């Protein structure tokens, strides 16, 4: 029927309080200083390998992004601050990599592109995490993989940190191998010279297009056979595109140019049989009621001052209509159901320290979410796990453990988003990165570490007080500043949300406004794959 | 004689190509099982960053660039050659033509958009204008060796004979059907390097020239 | 019938001749050397720390392993050598936790113990890394997990490397959580402390022990919880044995002391109801003909000069008996059909570099050995890849990558054994760690980098200087001195076997007699899981 | 987003070129021949048994399927050459039997006519073969059979040929038990005679229609219980419709005359409860850029003179665009993505004789389109597998088995034309008879036979001057002729199209301008089953 009238979240705030002004000029400060930074990632390698580049007759790998994908179709770009001052003295804009969700030829797929401007297109460690990341979200979503491979192999001074070890390098080789052996499509583009390592992505492909007189796929290279067997080979008629498609039969497609190679990769795409059915339901998409500079109001920057993720839901849901669940028990935890683009969404949104009854009340909706096959979107804001001596008598450890049991056996597609801080065992009960989400987008103003830094800082002086009392002497004044002073430093520094996402510990820094349109491309690549039955554990009542 | 076009013209071609781009968008969507969901929009919406497109068109006999800017609001900002334009519009039918409204700086404007094949078409009050869509080069694009072991049938040339391209140069009988050598090449014969009545080896040289 | 006569591999060596006496003096030494380093590992702290802990009353934990084990039974340690050197002046002994396959109540069981006398129990990366490498050959190999909990927590100077990334301290949570979904059982004995990370594992526990008066579970500590909420408490009534046994309902068996939590633990595996079912074939067990010391004056320390894997298959499978598999063909690879212990398995041999033809024999042989569900044992000693023009003409990377995507794909239990070097891309041919084998090997005169070294201080140079030659001048003798000392240096320094297994790249350094054994162990608790069906990707024909 | 612009296949021919002229003509003979000669078998046994047929009230048997099918609908009429020229004297029009596949209440049906006026509906050998090869199709496509019985029983001379082998007579019942076992609908209408043999055919259908005073159902007719039992009885009261529609119960419907019987089957289809679900991709279907009596030019009748398999592509596909795939390694194979009628169809099309990578290319293809789920046509036009000596060094006879066992073990729906020769080995490797085509037609130009005559005499006539050698003698001018004669005339006479079609090797010999639309009806039969998982054998690398 559908026809019946309810209500909606949100109330308009006071746009003349010192509060909000306040909260809206660190926002909007924040969110300058991140578009400041993401321009000056777009560059790469600065303008003098952009000129070494284009005067090959190459494009740039973002145009290449750009002609490849449907026009006018947006760009889901993945982990944009990857090697963000992370090495020394070494800038590694991107990752070396550009990873994201674009659509071509009408299909979701993920695209891989080796930035070869920065580094000659070499492999950092940075880079294979990245690359590594974005073969396990398509993987995960069931998208097909474009791989547009200008590379320049394996770093040599970092080679311990590329080359052995299980989540290394030869992982990439793995995650084709079964990608393929699932049909899921591998789709190889050579667009520059594959020395040794990268000579094994597009061998790996189903299918391939080499470009003429350009791209070079050699398992040795010729310095690389000057110094393994001593020979002297040009590299043209040592790997070039002739040899590959004329005599050896490593490629499938000839391409005269990039936008030939292009053109006929979107041709590929579109031979590949597929077709995207739904199994969730479905219903008219509508904007929310209330604009998204109000969640730069709302927000803020301080997390020592809490705020009402009722807000946010209020900001990126449809027509701002929210389905409470369990309102009145537990209320630091607020569940519910929404839809976001016409998709049933359960949010699960924190609103203050996690007791027991807040984690019952999540455990029984995940369960709930799992039944009927629903998404789930966790709202991160944390400070603890309410530590005491009345709640451990009780089983607080008892009961976030239903919820971390729950969360991790959740078969359905899970996204989180860290709008505030997230310490302890508390981010493991609302969907961590160890958790496998889908996909974990931050807000500027995020904070994630094992504690918040004073909490270190007391509980290590206090130890080394204990265990320093089996003889017992106090340094209290130097002890204090000296401890007090290197561990906040610390925690404040690797906290950040630049440093979290230097590392691919998640998917991206978002501006909050682009919140609602980021989780809606999220959430239609997560409905790729089909969603299988939840078996969960023993639930230790 | 024809008129070059004016850079307010040159916007409305784009502007027309692009929003014809996404009506081809719009049916596809609308027989999708996944409606309603985003990248339907042709929006251009990259995280964090601008999308700016580089087409050219083609103006009578001269390429012009064009760098199309795609705004938050879902206007334009096209710079051709160095003047940016605000451009901001869409499309409407009436009967069974198509019309393209636009606002180009605040000077709105109305003409019929008709697209065939590489030609924008663009039929106002104050005259008609056609922009060519370029033709890349992969869509506009359409000595001798022995293929297999076989017995040599016939010898046509000569030590110093002179032929032409897609001539006759010698035959083979290959275990089932008939595969003549032709020429693709220019230049004198100066060697038959396989008497008639020999067997000839694959990917092997037949007829040299100097 | 089997009772027709069959011939063996194997000849006996000179034992005279100044090569094998110089290998056996060279292997002789690298295995007392072995051996002297892992004596002084298995003391742990010193015996300040082991005073300590005794005065408590509590087992050493090699102590408590031996109790728990089934009197006289073997125990399969892995990783002895992490963190061996690893952090700067910070000694780890076993990575501060005891990984091992052992027989409980006539179970092959994992066990995981907190040895508590190095830190404390607290929690390096390389702790982390190491207990989740035995919980996924836990779970691959469906094996019940018993921890020995004894923890400290997380270690914070070191947070970041411990706490938020996929891969990090929460996934040990995760992988109790999946695994028990999978009725793979879990068990903790607490016989220690567990502050605030280590809480989670009795709770995400199906049956806990808990010893009276010395194990104390809580999600906040007392100096914890006097930094974060202020209040003073005593530990042993905050979350000790009384109040998790008789109020909270944390734990499920209440134990006298460690022996009793021992014995009680030989109930609760007996109680599990698992018998294990074989679908493999099995034939009486035969001893080689011919010796293990042998292999010390066979192999050697000399890995520029080459030997013959014939020898070692000799000298490891049940009667020397192998059906060899393609002779004289591809003959730098030997593959054949052998037994360990009774078990059939399918043995990949490396005996120089890797051809086109050596790459398609091993191809048809990992199928034919997934078609009938043989297991798979590799010997790694490569050199390379074969680099060459006329062999890239043939498509030589064509047909590695068809090893690559037949051993990737294989459902049937893989073992490494990596005898020599292993270099470059034939790393990943091979079955290398990121290919997923159930177990990882090496012998004490390995070596494993992305080339040799000297190839890479040539690479780089002639790299450098076509670089350079933009301009282009000279430093010959200053460049040719100044990038062969580091680079050679590094390499050899990376390339170490105790380089590599101080990190957990690797499941172990194994004596070459001991080999025999090992894999027996290894095999037979890789049967404990069904072997599924093969699907393979795309061969590139 | 399928807006962008692609090439197209096919180049307008030479119409003023004597090549062009002269194979036009030659190709019109054998299509206004073939036209002429299937109008001589569309009359059936002469005027005289169709007047004492209709002289009985019945229709034609044509007339029974133009009546039963939709009005309008086409109809697919496959083996009308079934028995032409086949025995010595006697004359079998079309078999005996009219099988084709129809449109019946808008769903796609087998329909099996006994053609009553040639030899009174006996059942010749090839009768029984042509019915059991419909039988086949519709198991395989997941059809309905219709049987229209006008049965006269088994023929006595040619009894062994037609009684106790496995594919005689009675699998024609173990077909209709297997099919309705997995509800594949079996009606039969009763018009006829049903003596003995054609009595279990409505007596194994799920609903019947028999035709008031005319439809019989005995086990022994009068003359059969005269010779068996000695009894005279009445046909019409032994076996006719009152008796069996009122109180033996063989019949279910009861119908008045002819017009009545298949008026009801109609109503039998319509009530089936099918509903044709599709699992491949549509696109809008859309005609080629050329006519198809180009074909006629382009061909010709020379088939020792090479044409090129893109021609045809451009005449049969929609907008004449094809995707190749390989198109410069091993050109002597075509292979590509196309479309008919909006079904994708992967194209196989020989360009000249099979060498090692034109196999590999082959095999390559085939499982990326079992992969995606695509559809095979496969164009036939071979002369070979090269001879030689350098090609059996390498491996020709290990690649053409590759190409083999992919076609045999492919598990989508196959249709073969044969366009031109088809011999030797090569048969097989381009899917042939044995491999299990669903359909494959010939066009009137085509040879099939072990080799080419002129090799077979040559071959026979040098093994028996090798095996006389043992004494020798010869006989050459003498032995030259006279094996010259009888091997040419007889490998000419036997690599016919109406050879190979009187008998039932193919499903007829079809006019090159119908093949597009051939394809099409064929192609959406053989989407009624749905298409399962391929699993491959092993690949011989
Ligand atoms: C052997 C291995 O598998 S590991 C390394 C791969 N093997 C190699 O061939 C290493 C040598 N480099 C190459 O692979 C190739 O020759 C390429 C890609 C570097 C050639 O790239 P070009 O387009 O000629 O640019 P160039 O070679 O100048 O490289 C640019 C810069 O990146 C560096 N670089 C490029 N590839 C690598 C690499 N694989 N390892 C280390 N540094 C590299 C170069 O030192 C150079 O230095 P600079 O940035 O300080 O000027
Ligand atoms: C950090 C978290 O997320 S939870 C942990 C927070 N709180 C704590 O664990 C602090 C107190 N807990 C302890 O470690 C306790 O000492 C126990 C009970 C677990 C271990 O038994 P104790 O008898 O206390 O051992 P003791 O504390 O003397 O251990 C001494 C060493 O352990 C180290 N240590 C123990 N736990 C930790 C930890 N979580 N982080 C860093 N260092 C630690 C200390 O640095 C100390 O160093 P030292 O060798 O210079 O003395
Ligand atoms: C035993 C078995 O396996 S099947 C044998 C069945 N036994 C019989 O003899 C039954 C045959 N009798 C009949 O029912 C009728 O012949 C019918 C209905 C089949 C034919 O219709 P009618 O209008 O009677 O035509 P009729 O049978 O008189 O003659 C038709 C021709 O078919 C032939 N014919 C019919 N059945 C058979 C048969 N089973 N074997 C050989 N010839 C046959 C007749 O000899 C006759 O041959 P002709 O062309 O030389 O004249
Ligand atoms: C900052 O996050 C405040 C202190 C952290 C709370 C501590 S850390 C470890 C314990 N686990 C938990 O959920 N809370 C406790
Ligand atoms: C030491 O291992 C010798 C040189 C390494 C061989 C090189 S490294 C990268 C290429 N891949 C491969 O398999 N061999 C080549
Ligand atoms: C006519 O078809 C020419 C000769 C046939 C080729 C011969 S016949 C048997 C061998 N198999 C094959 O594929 N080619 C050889």
């Amino acid at each position: 029927y559908h026809g019946d009238s309810v209500a909606s979240l949100g109330t308009q705030p006071d746009l003349g309080s010192a509060l909000y002004q306040e909260n809206y000029k660190q926002m909007k400060a924040l969110v300058n200083q991140l578009h400041e930074r993401v321009e000056h990632i777009k560059l790469g390698g600065g303008e003098k390998a952009r000129a070494l580049h284009i005067s090959r007759g190459k494009l740039l790998p973002r145009e290449r992004i750009d002609n490849l994908i449907d026009p006018g179709s947006p760009f889901l770009e993945l982990s944009q601050f990857a090697g963000y001052q992370l090495y020394d003295n070494e800038e590694v804009p991107g990752g070396g990599i550009i990873t994201g969700i674009g659509r071509v030829s009408g299909v979701e797929c993920m695209i891989i592109a080796n930035d070869a401007t920065v580094k000659g297109g070499a492999y950092y460690p940075v880079t294979v995490k990245k690359q590594l990341r974005a073969q396990e979200i398509a993987m995960q979503n069931r998208l097909p993989c474009i791989y547009l491979v200008d590379s320049g192999g394996a770093y040599l001074p970092r080679q311990a940190d590329v080359f052995p070890d299980r989540d290394h390098f030869g992982r990439t080789f793995y995650n084709q191998a079964i990608m393929s052996s699932k049909n899921i499509a591998q789709i190889a583009v050579v667009m520059g010279s594959c020395t040794a390592g990268g000579a094994y992505v597009p061998a790996m492909a189903d299918e391939n297009i080499i470009v003429r007189k350009q791209g070079t796929i050699f398992l040795a290279g010729p310095p690389l056979v000057k110094a393994a067997t001593g020979e002297e080979v040009s590299a043209e008629d040592l790997g070039g595109a002739d040899l590959h498609c004329r005599k050896s039969g490593v490629s499938d497609h000839w391409a005269l140019d990039d936008h030939h190679a292009l053109h006929l990769t979107r041709k590929v795409v579109r031979n590949l049989n597929y077709q995207k059915k739904l199994d969730v339901t479905i219903e008219p998409s509508e904007e929310p009621l209330f604009p998204a500079d109000e969640l730069y109001g709302i927000v803020g920057a301080n997390l020592k001052r809490s705020f009402d993720v009722r807000e946010v839901i209020a900001r990126i849901v449809d027509g701002s209509r929210f389905t409470e669940f369990k309102a009145f028990y537990g209320d630091t935890l607020v569940t519910g159901f929404a839809r976001i683009f016409g998709y049933p969404v359960g949010i699960v949104g924190n609103n203050g320290v996690l007791f027991s009854e807040s984690a019952k009340k999540g455990t029984h909706f995940v369960q709930l979410c799992c039944q009927r096959n629903i998404p789930l979107l966790f709202l991160q804001n944390i400070t603890g796990f309410m530590v005491g001596r009345e709640y451990e008598a009780e089983g607080i450890a008892k009961d976030g453990a239903k919820m971390v049991a729950a969360v991790a056996c959740a078969q359905v597609p899970k996204i989180t988003l860290i709008i505030g801080g997230s310490y302890g065992a508390g981010n493991y009960g609302m969907c961590g990165r160890a958790y496998s989400p889908r996909f974990l987008y931050i807000w500027p103003n995020a904070r994630i570490s094992v504690m918040g830094g004073e909490q270190a800082a007391n509980v290590l002086a206090t130890i080394t007080k204990d265990q320093r009392a089996r003889e017992g002497k106090q340094f209290s004044s130097a002890d204090e500043a000296a401890l007090k002073e290197p561990i906040i430093k610390k925690f404040e520094e690797e906290g950040n949300p630049y440093y979290s996402s230097a590392r691919v510990w998640d998917d991206g820094i978002i501006d909050p406004a682009d919140t609602r349109l980021v989780l809606g491309l999220s959430f239609s690549a997560a409905l790729n794959a089909p969603i299988e039955k939840t078996d969960f554990g023993i639930f230790r009542m | 004689s024809r008129k070059a076009a004016a850079k307010e013209s040159l916007c409305q071609a784009a502007l027309g190509l692009i929003l014809k781009e996404k009506a081809m968008t719009d049916t596809f969507t609308l027989q999708a099982h996944d409606q309603f969901s985003p990248f339907s929009s042709s929006s251009g919406r990259r995280l964090n960053i601008s999308y700016t497109r580089n087409m050219t068109l083609k103006d009578g006999k001269n390429n012009v660039a064009i760098a199309v800017t795609y705004n938050h609001d879902g206007s334009y900002s096209m710079q051709i050659e160095d003047k940016t334009f605000q451009v901001l519009g869409n499309l409407y039918s009436e009967g069974d033509c198509t019309y393209l409204k636009c606002s180009v700086n605040g000077v709105a404007s109305k003409a019929k958009l008709i697209i065939l094949e590489n030609t924008i078409y663009l039929f106002s009050k104050e005259g008609s204008i056609e922009i060519d869509i370029p033709v890349p080069k992969y869509l506009s694009s359409v000595g001798p060796l022995a293929p297999m072991t076989g017995t040599i049938e016939k010898v046509f040339v000569k030590a110093g004979d002179k032929v032409k391209a897609g001539d006759s140069l010698m035959v083979m009988i290959a275990m089932k059907m008939e595969h003549t050598i032709k020429s693709p090449k220019d230049g004198t014969v100066k060697k038959v390097f396989y008497r008639e009545g020999a067997q000839a080896n694959r990917h092997t040289p037949l007829v040299e020239f100097e």
